[PDB]
């Protein structure tokens, strides 16, 4: 901790802090309460 | 019930003012004074009234009675207190910052009569009402204070420098006599002196020392009209500010340590009796922004 | 307009989670709330000395819990920890010996909810008292600004060495007879004395 | 001309391109910091 | 004459009129929103007195006014002519009991006509259940017994402004037409030397447009208004002409973007004003419209003509022109004047009725736009009443409303006197009004007209300070809206036995006396002089005969409340307001006693409370018991009232009812048979009154500070029942369904010892922090087994099932004797919510006694922790051996200005003992003998009415002849102070001491509800510091001062624990958990966790916010 | 929340492993490490019998009577007491 | 037998300032406290108490008692 | 003077006395900043705030250099734009107003040195004032020959 720089974050950076990518809006199947394939909450 | 004794002369003299007051009443009924003249003369008249009672009052109490021991002492209250306590409360605020022509000429301890009591109801909510708002205030000018006065330590044990400021010592000096500054203590108190002091070709005060009774009242003495005291707005240090030129701190008594959080100490003093403050105009006077 | 959602109110957004009075910073980040604490209403001890507090029991023994359960291991009271825990959930005779054992020269920061100096927060000697209110010292009252018509004062423990040692030092109630705002006595009330 | 020197020398000294203005991907909280937890009663509770 | 039992009364005046009903702010508004018997009975009653009502219920008004919808076509009507009501399926206790909403069936017969069919269908439709009022103002929904309180608003109406701009050196002054439903208006002159319109504040606009607009012709315009030059200006500088012109010239200003249309820009402006729609103004806009501009007779009930339009731009002028007299337009002369928003006269309550209807009509205005959807959506002979109309928004906003809504508060039920001052509290905050932020100076003060109409002593004394505050004693209701006050006639200088009810603007015109002015044996004035009140709340004198009104009774500008504290003229009024909001707090006790010395006011404030059980019939009682007792009216009908006992309060409280009246004894109709809590012979009694000496005593009752004797805790003098009330619900999860048993698993013994045979803690066990009240079990879970785990079950040979324990135990720090324990099961004929099976819940009561740190206080604002409790022995006795009940600081009344107590105290010592006086031939003597208060028995309590109380004079001289306890000797001397030996050291005190019974309230401010504390507890999870409150064993914050304060000290270590170790670092609390338990030292505390969730968030936002080392990339 | 590791329970488990672990040292050697193995005091997953029997070079029912004398030994009073409290 | 037992002026003019003298004493009440922890390995580097202790004790305190006695010197790198 | 007067003599019109540092170090605290006019030399902007250090360290580097120094006139602001116009964007940020200085910061991509106390206390770090000072805090301990002689 020597200092918090700052700055305008550009697509490759949030490409690059992304582990995948957000298909869905699906967030947990009615049922099974688990959290859905590809979409908000996916493992 | 027999700890507070109204003054005995009390109603004479009321009955006095009164009876003045119908006669301005009878001389106003004809018009011959305009009815601001009457509110300006009736409120004169009630003030002196009010004064005058209180004297008579404070006359007439023993110093043997509780209430005077727990007042003269220091314990606890303040005499207008007493006053409204034990003789009439006098002249109190109307809404929005008047004056009312009628003031309450009886006591706590005779017990107010209706209107009066609703009278001074009006200024009593007021008066809650503006401690909380001054206490909001006060709380969010405290912490402005702390945030703009964050990351200022005492980062140096004496300064590099020699330049100081000038203090009065002592000033409303009579003729033929040397006094001192009334208020000597919040302004030179706990300074560091920034160089020597010769008045007789001898040192009288060293440099670098603390001031207290002793060396103010030998400096008055010797009769200094002025002094160079070391502070922080002349101080020139590399890094932050030095704890020669702040001075002792005044919660331990001794040289501000270093390191130590000068600033938030000075803006939570500044902010403190922000809730006591509570003084406002008594009345606008009819007239806006003068 | 915002955009509603339900219609009640605004939703929340990602930049209003970082701002205002409910924001991080200024919830989250420099005041917080803290284990190892308690609150209760204070009352007047006169015959305590100017470095000390009451705690009540409930309070100093639910405090003091890990140091309690300790001591217990220590001394064969309970036979493993997870019995210590279950006697001092119980609370025997010999729980409430323990804490009075295990509470003294382990300073307690009691501290006011205003706190508009400094001396809003000084560290105190703990000492147990039967009753549920703590009990404090008539003079260091001034400094809280804490009158006894009814207020509540909330007590902080010190856990790591250098904390309590702070507290002895630094902290203590019986250091701070001068307030820093002009530097006259203020641990010399004027009510009844 | 004077606060558009000061953006636009802020942009220059800067080795950050002016093109970040426009965002193309949007960045996801993660899923615990705006937690669907389950409730008691069958019912829920989101996070807006 | 036995309706209250004998209290002597010290008042000096006679009261002509009796106090009304206390509630009927409440019943009468619900009776009119119903429009059952109890209105149209007292509506024919005012009629053949004379007295003006509104002769149109309410439920009836809002469905008039709801049109037969009409559509496109015209052809169809629907017709709602009358409404009708059911009797409740469900009895008040059994929805309180079972968590139902008092509620009655509400049906309306819908008419089905059609032009086309020539044909009328007759139906009658049903549209839910509608929640009702019981008898004592409550409305019981959900079992929770909630109240409305009423709501202070601006009335609609015109508003006139006059301000002072420094820049522009000039007055200015701004007209506003307030509507009740509609979109607002204003009209502002010489804002820059010319008059203009605010249509909606939209955009800068001329007044010379919008007359022009209208059918209304220059010439004629000119013609009335050429006597003015600031408008002739504004004419001359108008350039455009014509009503075409104007009207497409406002139109385009108003929705710019498109062409101007004549039509649509005419339709438009009916539409926001001239539509009787949605500018509904209210009857009381209409009645004090005509009132203010002075327009003769206008039409009753409807919208804004130009005629009004006109009329206010001329009263504009005419008030701008400096002109304070002119003719009113089509009126008669008025007065030309700004008037002041705070007036009450401009200041309406929309009690229950109010509110209950707008919310209906909300309700009804939804059902309204889905039906006109539907014959939109429908085919002819297919439309029936039954079948359109659709009941949801209905019942889904009157559920709305009583639920989620700041007006409908959950009642407190602290005592009898709590539940009065809530149900007669304005709380001038909620939906539509002065809400929180909007709060300034001048509504929060006092204003001249609170005089009969709000009681300026008593109001909340946090943040809402004055926004919310209860009704005086005498106050009644304007139909439209506003308060009235009574009043005494006066004719050539004498006083009549005649009342006149005057609201806040009829008062002003008048000039109104004082109530204890004094008066001859005549009917006249016995003094010439005598002090007045005029318009504009000036006091100034007028002697003679010239008054017309002067005040019934001396307590008409305070509630019931504040007119309960005796000697309240001689108490400040901050401590007068601090003792009525703390009154509201007293809890009631084991034992109730009468206060000795009090208002004469207190029995009707009691029986008006609801808590009192009183006879409806006057007969002789045939059997009295604790559980019931039964009357016999002469009549022949039998009624068995049911007496309420230790049922938990909404505070948590018993509410026990005592029994009063004998068994052959006779009654008469609201004569009182049993008590209620804090109640003693109808009498409200919220304390005991203990004998209290004024010393400071060993800095025990230092600062305020109170000691008392250990004679309190020893005979339950000042002890309480309080009844905690939790629950578990055996539901129904994915797993499988929870079981309520007593085979809880993975437990001793001994622990399910008390259970019953299905796992219910048995009536009258006493229980203690973990105690086990009702077990339960988890159906199953997900069992991975750890390594450790399995070892040792397997040496212990220990089955470990799926089945988890879930039971209920009590909550740490508690203690109790359970009394009671209610179970509702879902396959029984009990009904549930979905999922649950069954729901247990259980009564622990215990009898809290005094204790150190509980708070107590008294009357008159003193209020004080309780500091110590010392033995009978230590405390200062009297002479004759009586030891003092408490210590009180006298240090707190000469600087709280507050010396009513000490009259208090003295009334009470005098009160205790009896006195004699006979043939004294005193001044006071005199005045005794007269008021019938000359021969008292010892005991006996004493009415001091608020302000008619006991003079200073009349105290002296009864201490001079108090009766002589013992030995023929009194033990306070003349001066009102007596002896008082040191009960630890023995010897004297130096100086006689002030003695006397005071009554004394214990708060609802225990310790036990405030102790709270945590070693480590539950964790918040959005950011994982503790989470707060003492329910859920919450850490206390470290705000940002108490950051600040640590850093003045310099103690950086100290905070660093304070902010890392101690929340917010997950990894650092088990490790300093284990280091403790351990011994081993502290370790290094690591990053918080609130600071990642903040760069994680700000991640979010698109700022890469990188952490970086001097050295490159940094390590975390 | 639910995922909190509710400190108490933490340093609980740990006092309970440290136990264990000395326990199982007082026994001998093979002994303590063919029970452990049996139910994974070292690494997650337990080995069943024949797969203890493959590291050791004992069979896969020789294994198995050491293991039961393990459990007696176990349960045996001495090696009991500390371990009751623990459950 | 009190927190105020150890007088602070005695302390503070041994280290000459304030904070020195809480880390210091801090320091040392760590040491003492990690040796009384020791349970066996005897590391040579540790030093227990160089003043006599009760049978139950606070290291802070006789870390305290020893600066007191003035018989332990700090020096700073 | 005139502030410290003005502000002490509105204190004492009640009763109450603060000592005259406290108000000082704060008066100090404002008048930090220098409104730059002629920066025809310093090659900067004219007629912005900037910090009297700054300024003397750009005017001794412009001598040095040759240029003539670029003027400026002392400027007084009140404590907000103080405190809001400070290097720290972290401690700013922890301030009123979160998204403005949040969104210049991000735009200037200004490195926030740790140097201070608020944002040490974000952090969790020690604050550099008092106890978390860096030389009282490198001091180590170890007894005297003798004492280990004793025992
Ligand atoms: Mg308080
Ligand atoms: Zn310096």
């Amino acid at each position: 901790f020597d200092e918090l720089r700052i700055g305008l974050a550009t697509a490759d950076d949030i490409r690059q802090w992304s582990h995948g990518e957000v298909k869905k809006p699906e967030t947990i199947n009615y049922r099974t309460l688990k959290p859905e394939k590809d979409g908000l909450f996916c493992e | 019930i027999s700890d507070i004794v109204v003054p005995d002369a009390k109603k004479e003299i009321v009955k006095g003012y009164e009876g003045q007051d119908e006669k301005v009443q009878k001389q106003y009924e004809r018009g011959l004074i305009t009815k601001e003249e009457r509110t300006q003369e009736l409120i004169a008249i009630w003030t002196k009234a009010t004064n005058e009672v209180a004297e008579a009052m404070n006359d007439n109490f023993p110093k043997t009675n509780p209430v005077s021991m727990m007042v003269n002492s220091g314990a606890r209250g303040n005499m207008m207190q007493m006053r409204q306590i034990a003789g009439m409360r006098g002249l109190v605020s109307n809404a929005k910052n008047e004056t009312i022509p009628r003031p309450i000429k009886a006591s706590f301890r005779e017990g107010l009569s209706v209107l009066e009591y609703f009278i001074s109801t009006h200024g009593a909510r007021k008066g809650l009402a503006d401690t909380a708002l001054r206490t909001a205030d006060s709380g969010y000018l405290t912490r402005r204070l702390v945030d703009v006065s964050q990351d200022v330590i005492i980062r140096e044990e004496d300064c590099g420098t020699e330049r100081g400021l000038k203090l009065p010592i002592a000033t409303r000096d009579a003729d033929g006599t040397l006094r001192k500054a009334e208020d000597v203590e919040t302004s030179v108190y706990a300074r560091m002196l920034a160089e020597d002091v010769v008045i007789d070709g001898k040192v009288i005060a060293p440099a670098n020392v603390d001031l207290g009774d002793v060396l103010i009242d030998a400096l008055v003495a010797h009769g200094v009209e002025e002094v160079k005291t070391r502070s922080i707005l002349t101080c020139e240090s590399q890094v932050g500010t030095c704890a020669m030129c702040y001075g002792r701190s005044l919660a331990t008594g001794k040289l501000v340590d270093i390191g130590e959080a000068v600033g938030i100490i000075a803006a939570q003093s500044i902010g403190e009796p922000g809730t006591q403050l509570t003084m406002r105009t008594f009345h606008t006077g009819g007239v806006a922004g003068d | 307009r915002p955009v509603t959602g339900p219609g009640n109110r605004p939703l929340k957004s990602l930049s209003d989670m970082l701002k205002g009075k409910q924001g991080r910073f200024r919830q989250n980040l420099l005041g917080k709330r803290v284990d190892y604490s308690a609150r209760s209403v204070i009352v007047v001890g006169p015959q305590l000395k100017l470095h000390q507090c009451g705690l009540p029991k409930a309070m100093a023994l639910e405090l003091f819990k890990p140091f309690v359960m300790k001591r217990l291991v220590d001394l064969n009271h309970a036979q493993n920890i997870k019995s210590a825990k279950r006697m001092v959930e119980r609370g025997r005779t010999v729980v409430y010996d323990v804490l009075e054992e295990v509470i003294a020269e382990h300073p307690v920061l009691l501290n006011r909810a205003p706190t508009l100096h400094r001396l809003g927060i000084q560290a105190f000697e703990p000492q147990l008292v039967e009753g549920k209110a703590i009990q404090i010292h008539p003079l260091v009252c001034t400094a809280f600004n804490a009158d006894f018509d009814g207020d509540q004062m909330a007590v902080h423990l010190p856990l790591s060495a250098e904390a309590q040692a702070e507290a002895r030092i630094l902290m203590l109630s019986s250091n701070n007879i001068l307030k820093p705002a002009d530097g006259r006595p203020v641990t010399m009330p004027t009510q009844d004395m | 001309a004077l606060k558009r020197l000061k953006v636009v020398s802020a942009f220059l000294q800067t080795s950050n391109s002016p093109k970040g203005m426009v965002l193309d991907c949007v960045p996801v909280i993660p899923p615990d910091l705006r937690p669907m937890v389950q409730l008691d009663g069958g019912r829920f509770a989101t996070s807006d | 004459a036995s309706t209250a039992p004998l209290r002597i009364s010290f008042a000096k005046i006679k009261e002509p009129l009796e106090v009304p009903n206390l509630l009927a702010l409440q019943t009468e508004s619900f009776d009119w929103l119903l429009g059952n018997d109890a209105w149209k009975a007292r509506v024919e009653s005012a009629l053949e007195s004379g007295q003006d009502v509104p002769t149109k219920s309410g439920l009836e008004e809002i469905f008039e006014e709801i049109s037969p919808i009409e559509d496109f076509s015209g052809s169809m009507s629907l017709t709602f002519r009358d409404h009708r009501f059911e009797p409740p399926k469900n009895s008040i206790d059994e929805c309180k009991d079972r968590d139902f909403t008092y509620a009655a069936p509400l049906f309306v017969t819908a008419e089905f006509t059609n032009n086309e069919t020539g044909e009328i269908k007759s139906q009658t439709v049903f549209m839910g259940d509608f929640p009702l009022m019981t008898n004592k103002g409550t409305f019981v929904i959900n079992g929770t017994e909630r109240v409305v309180v009423s709501q202070l608003v601006r009335s609609p109406g015109v508003y006139f402004d006059s301000s002072i701009d420094k820049t522009s050196d000039k007055d200015i002054f701004s007209a506003k037409i307030i509507p009740s439903r509609g979109a607002w208006l204003e009209m502002e002159i010489d804002k820059r030397d010319m008059v203009g319109v605010r249509i909606d504040r939209k955009r800068k606009q001329s007044v010379t447009v919008l007359l022009k607009a209208l059918g209304w012709t220059t010439e004629q315009i000119l013609e009335e208004f050429g006597e003015y030059e600031s408008m002739r200006a504004t004419l001359e500088k108008d350039h455009t002409q014509g009503q075409d012109d104007a009207l497409l010239d406002i139109y385009r200003k108003l929705r710019p973007g498109e062409p101007p249309t004549r039509e649509a820009a005419q339709t438009l402006l009916e539409n926001l004003y001239f539509n009787p729609k949605r500018y509904d103004l209210a009857k009381v806009g209409r009645y004090k419209v005509n009132k203010k501009l002075g327009a003769d007779e206008p039409l009753d009930a409807g919208v804004l003509t130009t005629d009004d339009v006109i009329a206010t731009i001329k009263y504009l002028v005419k008030l701008h022109a400096g002109e304070t007299e002119t003719v009113g337009e089509s009126g008669r002369e008025i007065v030309v004047e700004t008037d002041d928003i705070d007036h009450f006269g401009n200041r309406r309550i929309r009690n229950v009725g109010e509110l209950i209807q707008n919310q209906v009509r909300t309700g009804l205005a939804r059902m309204e736009r889905v039906v006109r959807e539907r014959m939109t959506t429908q085919d002819v002979e297919a439309i029936t009443p039954q079948t359109l109309i659709n009941i949801r928004p209905v019942v889904a906003s009157i559920k709305e409303f009583f639920g989620t809504s700041q007006l409908s508060q959950f009642m407190d039920q602290n005592n009898p006197l709590s539940g009065l001052t809530h149900k007669r509290r304005l709380n001038a905050l909620g939906p539509g009004g002065l809400s929180r932020e909007r709060a300034g100076f001048e509504v929060r003060d006092v204003h001249p007209s609170h005089y009969g109409r709000m009681c300026p002593i008593e109001t909340p004394e946090g943040p809402n300070i004055g926004l919310i505050g209860s009704l005086a004693s005498y106050g009644r209701i304007n139909p439209f809206g506003f308060i009235e006050t009574p009043y005494r006639k006066v004719v050539e200088g004498q006083v009549t036995d005649d009342v006149d009810y005057l609201t806040a603007d009829e008062e002003d015109r008048f000039v109104i006396a004082q109530a204890n002015a004094a008066l001859g044996d005549d009917m006249r004035f016995a003094e010439a002089r005598v002090l007045v009140r005029r318009r504009g709340g000036e006091v100034d004198y007028v002697p003679g005969d010239d008054v017309d009104y002067m005040d019934v009774s001396p307590r008409q500008m305070v509630s019931v409340a504040t007119a309960m504290i005796p000697f309240l003229e001689h108490d400040d009024a901050n401590r007068a307001l601090m003792g009525a909001n703390m009154m509201r707090q007293a809890v009631p006790l084991i034992k109730s006693e009468s206060p000795l010395v009090g208002t004469g006011m207190e029995y009707r404030s009691a029986a008006d409370a609801g808590d009192v059980v009183k006879a409806e019939k006057a007969g002789v009682v045939q059997e009295v018991s604790a559980d019931y007792i039964t009357t016999t009216n002469d009549d022949g009908t039998y009624i068995t009232y049911r007496l309420a006992k230790f049922s938990r309060s909404n505070q948590g409280t018993s509410v026990n009812q005592k029994v009063i009246v004998a068994e052959g004894d006779r009654i008469i109709e609201g004569q009182v048979l049993a008590d209620g809590p804090a109640t003693e012979n109808g009498e409200m009694a919220l304390g005991k009154n203990l004998l209290v000496a004024f010393m400071p005593w060993e800095g025990h009752n230092y600062e305020d500070a109170i000691i008392l004797s250990q004679r309190l805790v020893q005979d339950d003098v000042l002890s309480s029942i309080h009844i905690e009330e939790h629950e578990v619900d055996a539901r129904d999860t994915k797993l499988g369904p929870e079981e309520i048993t007593r085979d809880i698993p993975n437990v001793s013994e001994e622990v399910l010892a008390d259970l019953d045979e299905r796992g219910i803690i048995r009536i009258g066990a006493e229980v203690v922090a973990g105690d086990i009240l009702v077990g339960k079990v988890t159906p199953k879970g997900e069992t991975e087994l750890t390594p450790e785990e399995r070892l040792l079950r397997a040496i212990f040979g220990e089955k470990a099932r799926e089945v988890r324990d879930t039971s209920l135990k009590v909550p740490h720090g508690e203690i109790g004797k359970v009394i009671g324990v209610r179970v509702f099961d879902r396959e029984e004929g009990d009904e549930l919510p979905p999922g649950v099976n069954q729901l247990v819940r259980v009564y622990v009561a215990q009898k809290r006694k005094i204790t150190d740190g509980d708070k107590l206080a008294g009357r008159h604002g003193n209020k004080g922790v309780i500091s110590k409790i010392n033995p009978i022995e230590d405390m200062p006795f009297l002479e004759d051996g009586t030891p003092v009940d408490i210590i009180l600081n006298p240090l707190a009344v000469p600087s709280r200005m507050n010396p009513g107590q000490v009259l208090e105290i003295h009334l009470g010592w005098l009160a205790s003992r009896g006195w004699d006086v006979s043939g004294l031939a005193e001044e006071w003597a005199q005045r005794l003998q007269v008021i019938g208060a000359d021969k008292v028995e010892p005991g006996t309590n004493v009415a001091t009415p608020v302000f008619d109380g006991a003079r200073e004079d009349e105290l002296a001289g009864l201490l001079q002849h108090t009766i002589p306890n013992r030995d023929g000797e009194r033990m306070v001397l003349p001066s009102g102070k007596a002896r008082l030996f040191d009960g630890r050291s023995g010897e004297p005190f130096p100086e006689p001491i002030s003695v006397g019974y005071m009554y004394i309230l214990k708060l609802h401010h225990l310790v036990d509800d405030k102790l709270h504390a945590r070693s480590t507890g539950p964790y918040s999870m959005i950011t994982q510091q503790p989470l707060g409150g003492k329910a859920q064993f919450g850490g206390q914050r470290f705000g940002e001062m108490e950051v600040w304060a640590l850093e003045a000290y310099g103690a950086a270590y100290a905070l660093q624990e304070l902010l890392t170790i101690k929340s917010d670092d997950v990894t650092g609390r088990v490790k300093v958990y284990e280091a403790i338990v351990k011994g081993e030292n502290i370790p290094e505390p690591g990053i918080p966790e609130s600071f990642k969730v903040l760069i994680k968030e700000m991640q979010s936002l698109c700022l890469n916010v990188e952490v970086l080392s001097s050295d490159g990339m940094s390590i975390e | 929340d639910s995922e909190a590791v509710v400190p108490a329970d933490a340093v609980s488990f740990t006092l309970l492993q440290e136990q264990l672990h000395s326990v199982l040292d007082t026994l001998s050697e093979r002994e303590a490490g063919v029970v452990s193995m049996r139910f994974g005091l070292t690494d997650g997953q337990p080995k069943t019998l024949d797969e203890i029997g493959k590291v050791y070079g004992v069979t896969r029912e020789r294994i198995r009577q050491i293991e039961s004398k393990t459990m007696s030994k176990l349960r045996h009073p001495s090696r009991s007491q500390v371990l009751r409290d623990y459950l | 037998e009190g927190i105020i037992n150890p007088p602070i002026d005695e302390l503070l003019e041994a280290t000459d300032s304030k904070y020195s003298l809480v880390i210091y004493a801090a320091k040392r009440a760590r040491q003492i406290n990690a040796y009384y922890s020791q349970l066996g390995e005897g590391l040579l580097e540790y030093v227990g108490p160089l003043v006599d202790t009760h049978v139950h004790e606070k290291p802070l305190s006789i870390a305290l008692r020893e600066i007191n006695a003035g018989l332990l010197t700090s020096e700073a790198i | 003077v005139h502030l410290v007067g003005e502000v002490q003599k509105v204190y004492n019109s009640q009763g109450v006395s603060i000592h005259d540092k406290h108000i000082e170090i704060i008066i100090r605290q404002m008048l930090r900043r220098v409104t730059i006019i002629e920066s025809g030399d310093a090659e900067l902007l004219p007629g912005e705030l900037v910090e009297r250090t700054k300024f003397e360290t750009e005017n001794r580097r412009v001598v040095q250099e040759g240029g003539h120094p670029a003027s400026g006139r002392p400027q007084l602001m009140g404590i907000t734009k103080a405190s809001l116009a400070t290097e720290s964007w972290l401690s700013a940020a922890s301030f009123q107003e979160t998204t403005r200085v949040l969104t210049d910061a991000a735009i200037n991509a200004k490195s926030d040195s740790l140097i201070g106390l608020k944002e040490n206390v974000i952090i969790g770090k020690l604050i550099p004032a008092g106890t978390g000072l860096s030389r009282y805090r490198n001091i180590r301990v170890e007894p005297t020959e003798e004492a280990k002689a004793a025992m």
